[PDB]
């Protein structure tokens, strides 16, 4: 049933869960338990810009995000409309949360416009670009700056373009 | 005393096109990058690990229509299979 | 008539180190990275996509001692996976 | 036996190769017939430099990288010494070989210093930087610059330091 804190996601069963811990050796990532477990999550999605078109549907995806990452245990802190140096001080803000330590793991999305070079912020245009790059986001969640997701999967999602490009080439069949 | 750690490790990232490369969006039903990480997450997350669930989204999008996009995983350090185990 | 393609597809690139860091050679040894890949390609190129030997690579690396590097996976936009078949 | 031209390389049964072809299904890249496919790689390494540190030991890993790949069924170039210019001409010429038609996939290795920027060509200095980005290795072998190999898996290796760091950070137990 849907009705459950994990909602449409399909269950794991005990049995399915003992086989996939029979099928891989020592290399699966450790679960913490469930009844003392702090599993956290971040959401930015910036919607409202200054000088850019409205990202209008981005809040289809925020309530599809939001809800799938608690359906999978974590708890979710949504932010939106941040400027780059926001982004920063929220995402330093999520690397210090002591629920970290309690925790296994980590879920970042990340939905705005972009560009090559990166996440735009509230403020972006061409003439003064407010751009976060991706390579900040890895260092300010690796073990130097998050000790206490160390060992701990930290997966980053990102929709934005990365260009101006289709992304696609012409072939004769 | 003190021990050594990678100072990156056990990072997965994933984005919705390729690099130079647009992604798309709808007006009113999302972003197609998002809707489709969220049907295959809730489908997969039982019996895949986070890294084949990225793979199955990225074949969704095989077949290029008018809004060709290929999300693209990035940046990755996961030493381990990531399973969710969605109900434990 | 003509058909529409991803521009950037079926890729995967597998790095010695993490952005930032070094990686290690021995003057009669070779690679470290290079030996470790070597080995296990031939170990599980018979049994494992090049996805999954990729990340056994980087988890031979884990434990670190004083020439620590992490293998990363980078850019990979294989839509299926990628099995040697060695011997076919 | 590593008498056979395969070598060290462990040998897939006929009986694993239908279980694989069993267990996933239509998720696994289409492999050519070995009578007929012409299967390329590609091995550019650097080991004398005009301002930079010999690398010695590099014969080892050409030794090594070229066996395997030949193991693995691939006709194996080996490119030594060469400026990121040269890397660029060399990279043109394999994406425009006739042989990728009739191959089913491909290996790029590249092994040389490397600065977080890219990998060091054999005249690099800080002075003057001679190096090639991993975005033009991606650009020169993707479907616009290489459509014969397109749909086909396209594995890139890189041996090289990005950057000074020794990647480590400390920790209590
Ligand atoms: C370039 C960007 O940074 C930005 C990224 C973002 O906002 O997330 N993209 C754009 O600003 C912009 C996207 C808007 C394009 C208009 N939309 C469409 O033309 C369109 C038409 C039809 C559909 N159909 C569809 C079908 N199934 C779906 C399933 C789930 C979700 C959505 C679905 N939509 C969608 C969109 C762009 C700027 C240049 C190119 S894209
Ligand atoms: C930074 C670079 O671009 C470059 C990358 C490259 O040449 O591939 N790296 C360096 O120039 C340089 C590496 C040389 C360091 C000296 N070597 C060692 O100290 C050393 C000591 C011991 C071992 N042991 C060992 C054990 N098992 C092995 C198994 C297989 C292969 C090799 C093995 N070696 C190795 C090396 C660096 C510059 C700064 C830091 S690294």
């Amino acid at each position: 049933t849907s009705s459950g804190s994990e909602g449409n996601v399909k269950l794991c069963s005990l049995e399915e869960a003992q086989r996939i811990w029979k099928q891989k050796s020592a290399e699966i990532y450790p679960i913490m338990d469930k009844s003392s477990r702090t599993r956290l999550a971040l959401i930015i999605c910036n919607e409202e810009f200054d000088s850019i078109p409205r990202r209008t549907g981005a809040e289809v995806d925020i309530t599809g995000m939001t809800m799938l990452l608690q359906n999978l245990g974590y708890s979710v802190d949504v932010k939106k409309n941040l400027t780059a140096s926001d982004m920063t001080t929220e995402l330093e803000a999520f690397a210090h949360r002591p629920e970290h330590k309690t925790s296994d793991s980590t879920f970042l999305v990340f939905m705005s416009h972009g560009i090559r070079e990166g996440i735009c912020g509230k403020k972006h245009s061409e003439q003064v670009p407010d751009i976060l790059q991706l390579n900040a986001i890895f260092n300010m969640l690796n073990t130097k700056n998050c000790p206490s997701l160390k060992d701990k999967p930290k997966v980053i999602i990102i929709q934005a373009c990365r260009g101006d490009s289709p992304g696609v080439v012409w072939f004769k069949d | 005393a003190i021990k050594k750690a990678h100072i990156e490790k056990d990072f997965i990232a994933f984005c919705s096109s390729t690099p130079d490369n647009v992604s798309w969006r709808h007006p009113t039903m999302g972003s197609v990058f998002i809707g489709r990480l969220i049907e295959h997450m809730q489908e997969y997350a039982c019996s895949c690990d986070v890294e084949e669930i990225f793979r199955k989204v990225r074949f969704s999008f095989e077949q290029p229509d008018g809004r060709a996009q290929m999300p693209t995983t990035e940046r990755v350090t996961l030493t381990r299979c990531f399973y969710l185990f969605p109900g434990h």
